[PDB]
DNA sequence: AGTAATCCCCTTGGCGGTTAAAACGCGGGGGACAGCGCGTACGTGCGTTTAAGCGGTGCTAGAGCTTGCTACGACCAATTGAGCGGCCTCGGCACCGGGATTCTCCA
DNA sequence: TGGAGAATCCCGGTGCCGAGGCCGCTCAATTGGTCGTAGCAAGCTCTAGCACCGCTTAAACGCACGTACGCGCTGTCCCCCGCGTTTTAACCGCCAAGGGGATTACTCCC
């Protein structure tokens, strides 16, 4: 769902904060992407319930923030 | 096999509501209208939720028949507004709205209704004064009567208006003196008792099921049948044409249903509807070579790991044999000490490991080491070669067993097959939870197939798993094999049980679609048996009504609809009751023909409301009369 | 050097991820909120995946290092 | 026996006050009892599993703490 | 070496009372929830352009595997004192009462 | 704004029981030497990770514009709160029991 090359570049860009000139095995990036897509999809499910519960069909930033607050991510 | 014997399937293209041609303003109708005698001309509008039908009272059929829809939009390229109000909308952009509240007989989008009426008067050829007869829902809401009257008198200025009921116009057109009028339309199903040409609307009942609901319900059932995925865009406009073309009423639902998916004869019970699919060596040799080398590399990697496991297991085997060579003629402490170097605990555990390694191995400066590793492969090759010797002679022994004890040998294959199936059952029925042989089974079953005249393929384990022994394949794909590769065999729906399940909602509303209302036979029987004999002004009830149960509206046109209703009512009435069920002639247009014939009679002109009477009384007011609402 | 690549997860990509989560309609402020979510997640996965890589004194991060990092969530 | 009704309305009120709740629908009380016993039916079956596997006919505080810790709700104070 | 009586201990069960907490009644308030109007903000469709994806070429970092040994931890026996179980006490925290300060609500 | 009165705080007094320190001793941590080995180091192999080019077209963006839906507003009514009354069962204490686990006796069997 996310385009592969701009996800590679996002991974590299993040990693440089921890160790310069790391290398990533091709299978390691796909394992990160497949976990991120599965994480975002699974969070949007939980936000959609937060909108629907507030009688809103349209998800809103406070729906992300309620989902994460109850999942204990914040 | 049946699918090899059966003919090629017969397949029907998808139909949908489609535009076909333009029609101009029909100025000859306006000319003829101006030629009529005074007070003998009117415009007749059958305000049907499926079709608005309109024309001149002096003519035998409508000039117009259009869906009560509008489409209006701004062309993003040309920059101008376009507007459409019937089948002139292609049902090219389908920005459609409908005048009626979905699945009901009541007009509620008055902007669409005005556009529909604009199209009606334009195509009838009015350009600037004419009396209007318009059909109306049973027990129609006063607010909708008001809103329709306001449009007719204040937007269009018409001299007089009258409302009547399409069900009752249809009855009077067919000489309806007294009877029970049964109407199934697009929006609804009604039973109205009619006495001395006057409807007893206080005793009428509505079902809330009709030809719209059947199209929607057929759509739900098809989207469920192919829930794993269907490539065509399933629309209820298509399922309406499927309901028209293929559905029929059962004369004995439970007996016809219980056998409907039986593989024998399903060829003639199924009907197949097909959506518009699209039809889709150096290249292969080079690619296959790259595949072949990649496969060879995987084979080498497996064999290299297998050879590592061969050398490991043989070196392990040699160590465990080195223990055994000591343990024979050494103390239990020496047995235990050598076992402790293995961290094993039993001589027979070394025996098991020695054999199990051999049982595994049989399946699969430097020169002294290299050859002794190759000698471990020769120890492996001795197990491998002794495996070859074992199997060849054991098979020859069993071939003698077949010759010499054939029936007992067959009986052995049954006993073994069952025992192996028991282990598979002990695996699977448990592992279906506990997860949270097969070649032996086959080989036994193969010899049983080869020589056991008691055996059959139908008891083969594979036959227990075969698509042609399933039910859901018959439900989804019928008597014939299926593959998702074929673009022609995908993009087709098999209607099967829905041939009969959809009409039967009229008779079994709660059981089949949860409508939570009495079925058609129970509605009609409650009127005939319980209500009309109680109503004190009526004479010769029920019997006078039984002599004409009358079917009206398009959604009655299913095959066997009449005989099903007759046989259902026959069981509710006293023996020898003179029950007749009768169909309207041309059960769709016939409601307009009744309104047109009635339009200018003295009965109608007594019921007409003039513009000035509307201005006096307001739009809720109506002249109560035989064919209209109270 | 790399900068601003979090704008590489486009708004259509966030639509696809939301629709697959069953969402009907999306407030226009979701798109930056989703990035603040994805980045805070992907940082603390990669923090461990790299920690498992400088332990064992190596320089490629492997799929197993990713797997061990996810397993720590 | 139904000592779940011994989790009274005032007690479910007090727990919601500590949870910071101002106003409570009267339907909440039976929902909360249904949620409480589903919690206990997970922790006690594990605390029993420990006493059973450790072959004792009494349930100790540490059986519960292992049960909780394995359920994911680490409790400090009763051993642990 | 076995099986049963004897005896410790610690858990469950019952009885009484006392009083503090749960249940019950009742007025009213204000918060839940359906209804309405608008308006702006999100979904749709089109033309645009941007770069992700694929097939292909080139290099070298470094993952992965083998060889060789010696530095470091496993194992045991003798030594001893750091850490645990039991006893003591006094001072911190609670618990009460009473007058002082705060906050709430109707005027 | 005031006021009345209830509810929350504070100040000093009382007492009880548990926190902090002392004592005896065991046994678990330390000292000393042994020995096996594993993982630290040096070295070779070639996998696969990174870089670049050129092409294709599907995917991303900016914009027009309609209408579906979020939000503040209004009205009601019902139902949950604050407070007085009634009642029941939680808490405490004291006695019983039983059970079970370790120990001790006495015989038979090896
Ligand atoms: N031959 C047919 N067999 C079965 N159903 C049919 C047939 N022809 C038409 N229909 C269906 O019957 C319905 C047409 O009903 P009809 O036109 O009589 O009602 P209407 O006047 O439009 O509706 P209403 O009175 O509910 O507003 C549609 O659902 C149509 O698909
Ligand atoms: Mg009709």
């Amino acid at each position: 769902l996310i385009r592969k090359l701009p996800f590679q570049r996002l991974v590299r860009e993040i990693a440089q904060d921890f160790k310069t000139d790391l290398r990533f095995q091709s299978s390691a990036v796909m394992a990160l992407q497949e976990a991120c897509e599965a994480y975002l999809v699974g969070l949007f499910e939980d936000t959609n319930l937060c909108a629907i519960h507030a009688k809103r069909v349209t998800i809103m930033p406070k729906d992300i923030q309620l989902a994460r607050r109850i999942r204990g991510e914040r | 096999e049946p699918w090899k014997r059966l003919p090629p399937p017969t397949v029907y293209p998808v139909k949908e509501a489609r535009f076909e041609k333009y029609i101009p303003p029909q100025l000859d109708g306006r000319e003829r209208a101006l030629a009529q005698p005074p007070g003998q001309v009117a415009i007749v509008i059958d305000n049907g939720s499926h079709s608005v039908r309109a024309g001149w009272n002096f003519e035998d059929k409508p000039r117009l028949a259009i869906p009560p829809i509008m489409s209006k939009y701004r062309d993003r390229k040309m920059g101008k507004t376009f507007s459409f109000a019937g089948s002139d909308c292609y049902a090219a952009r389908s920005h459609i709205r409908n005048a009626f509240e979905a699945g009901t007989g009541i007009v509620s989008n008055w902007d669409v209704m005005e556009h529909v009426l604009d199209y009606v008067f334009v195509k009838l050829g009015m350009n600037e004064d004419m009396p209007i007869v318009m059909t109306e829902a049973v027990a129609n809401l006063p607010y909708s009567r008001k809103s329709m009257s306001e449009i007719i008198f204040e937007c269009y200025g018409a001299p007089s208006l009258v409302y009547g009921i399409d069900s009752l116009f249809s009855f009077r057109h067919n000489q309806g003196q007294t009877g029970l009028v049964v109407s199934s339309s697009y929006s609804a199903t009604h039973v109205i008792p009619v006495y001395n040409r006057k409807a007893l609307l206080s005793q009428a009942i509505r079902l809330n099921w009709g030809g719209w609901h059947m199209a929607e319900y057929m759509l739900k059932l098809l989207k469920l049948k192919y829930y794993t995925g269907f490539p065509g865009k399933l629309n209820s406009s298509q399922t309406e044409h499927m309901v028209r073309d293929f559905c029929y009423v059962s004369l004995d639902y439970d007996r016809e249903l219980a056998g409907y998916l039986d593989w024998t004869g399903l060829e003639d019970r199924e009907r197949i509807v097909q959506y518009p699919y699209t039809e889709e060596e150096e290249e292969l040799a080079r690619i296959a070579e790259r595949k072949k080398e990649s496969g060879r590399r995987l084979q080498e990697q497996a064999a290299k790991m297998r050879l590592e496991r061969l050398m490991k297991k043989e070196q392990e085997l040699e160590y465990y044999k080195d223990i055994q060579r000591r343990m024979q003629g050494e103390s239990k402490k020496e047995i235990k000490r050598l076992l402790d170097e293995a961290e094993l605990k039993d001589e027979a555990a070394l025996e098991r490991v020695i054999r199990d390694l051999e049982r595994s191995i049989k399946r699969a400066r430097q020169q002294r080491l290299l050859k002794s590793n190759w000698e471990a492969r020769q120890r492996a090759k001795a197990e491998k070669e002794a495996e070859k010797a074992r199997l060849a002679e054991e098979a020859r022994l069993d071939e003698e067993r077949r010759k010499n004890d054939l029936e007992g040998w067959l009986e052995e294959k049954r006993q073994l097959r069952l025992a192996k199936l028991n282990q598979l059952k002990e695996r699977e029925r448990l592992k279906a939870d506990l997860g949270n042989l097969e070649a032996a089974i086959r080989s036994l079953e193969n010899d049983l197939l080869r020589y056991d005249k008691t055996f059959s393929y139908d008891m083969t384990l594979d036959a227990q798993r075969d698509w042609s022994k399933s039910l859901l394949h018959a439900f989804r794909y019928g008597p014939r094999p299926f593959d998702p590769s074929s673009q022609a065999e995908t993009h087709r729906v098999h209607l099967n049980v829905e041939r009969i399940r959809v009409p039967e909602v009229l008779f079994q509303p709660a059981a089949i679609a949860g409508v939570d209302q009495a079925g058609l036979v129970e509605i009609a029987g409650d009127i005939l048996c319980q209500r009309l004999p109680s109503l004190p002004g009526i004479q010769d009830a029920p019997d006078a009504f039984l002599r004409d149960v009358f079917l009206t509206g398009g959604n009655t046109l299913f095959q066997n609809f009449d005989e099903r209703l007759r046989q259902g009512l026959m069981a509710l009435l006293p023996v020898g009751a003179p029950l007749r069920v009768r169909r309207a002639q041309d059960a769709i247009l016939d409601a307009w023909r009744g309104a047109a014939g009635w339009a200018c009679t003295e009965e109608a002109k007594a019921a007409w409301i003039t513009r000035e009477e509307y201005l006096e009384k307001g739009g809720e007011y109506i002249k109560e009369h035989d064919l209209g609402n109270a | 050097v790399l900068r601003d690549n979090i704008q590489g997860i486009t708004k259509p990509a966030i639509r696809r991820l939301a629709r697959r989560g069953g969402v009907k309609r999306i407030s226009g402020l979701i798109y930056e909120e989703t990035r603040g979510v994805l980045k805070v997640f992907l940082e603390n996965v990669i923090r461990d995946a790299v920690t498992y890589t400088e332990h064992a004194k190596r320089k490629t991060v492997t799929a197993m290092d990713v797997v061990y990092a996810l397993k720590r969530q």
